[PDB]
């Protein structure tokens, strides 16, 4: 720990890495082996979403499977093709219940 | 209330049998949790880590030991969660310990041993100085590493 933080970082840490991003940017908390270190990022990584907070910007992971964007980390917004979206979850065939069928990709009614 | 910690890293050997190496460090026990042992695999924990929706990040084995580098309270003028907040957001996704480094926040002990509330069901273990030190070192450098925290 010999040198000062990371390019966006203005608050860095060597066990915590990056504790604060420039306002722009977005804070992403990577975990390698034990260690959570934070890390500062224009953009947010495939899995993880914008999530757009007045204090501080996050990149969070997305717990949605078969989801390429989701709207919060359990709710999804789109879905991966072909499959389609059900109450804020991905399924290869839309749910017990009632169901969209074109019904252009979400599956409604309830 | 001293709080004997053990650092375990160990090797598969081909044949099955493990090789394992042991360090000893000492903290102390908090009142925001039980005074008992505790066993588990070691997770360090970023100060964002514990909090709204961050939790839900990844999902852990029950039974880990959550290890938490505490910041000089500047760099923290807008904390998410108390200090008892994120050990009881801690126990609540599994920890079977928390084990809070408060060299750079001693004032965070008094947080802790000083709370109106129900202690936790898990301990809450805090250390400082050599010990923190160490326990830090071992963490950055190792992949893997086991803790068992043990007395009173």
């Amino acid at each position: 720990g010999s040198q000062a933080c990371a390019k966006g970082c203005e608050l860095c840490s060597e066990v915590n890495g990056c504790l604060k991003c420039s306002p722009k940017l977005f804070i992403l908390l990577e975990r390698n082996d034990i260690r959570q270190v934070g890390v500062c990022l224009p953009s947010c990584p495939p899995g993880y979403f914008d999530a757009r907070n007045p204090d501080m910007n996050k990149c969070i992971k997305c717990k949605i499977e078969h989801c390429e964007a989701c709207f919060s980390h359990n709710f999804c917004t789109k879905c991966k093709e072909g499959l389609y979206l059900h109450k804020g979850r991905c399924y290869p065939a839309c749910p017990e219940g009632s169901s969209a069928a074109n019904g252009t990709m979400e599956c409604s009614s309830p | 209330e001293t709080a004997f910690v053990e650092v375990v890293l160990f090797e598969s050997s081909p044949s099955g049998d493990y090789t394992t190496h042991t360090t000893g460090l000492t903290g102390r026990f908090s009142r925001a949790g039980a005074m008992l042992s505790a066993e588990g695999e070691i997770v360090q924990m970023h100060p964002l880590g514990l909090c709204n929706n961050n939790d839900e990040e990844d999902l852990y084995e029950y039974g880990w030991v959550g290890v938490v580098k505490l910041e000089q309270p500047e760099l923290d003028p807008k904390p998410c969660l108390t200090v008892l907040g994120k050990a009881k957001r801690a126990v609540q996704r599994g920890a079977t310990a928390v084990i809070f480094d408060v060299s750079e926040n001693p004032e965070a002990i008094d947080q802790l041993n000083q709370g109106s509330e129900d202690p936790l069901k898990r301990p809450v273990v805090y250390v400082k100085g050599a010990d923190a030190i160490k326990l830090m070192n071992i963490v950055n450098k190792q992949k893997v590493a086991r803790a068992r925290i043990q007395h009173l």
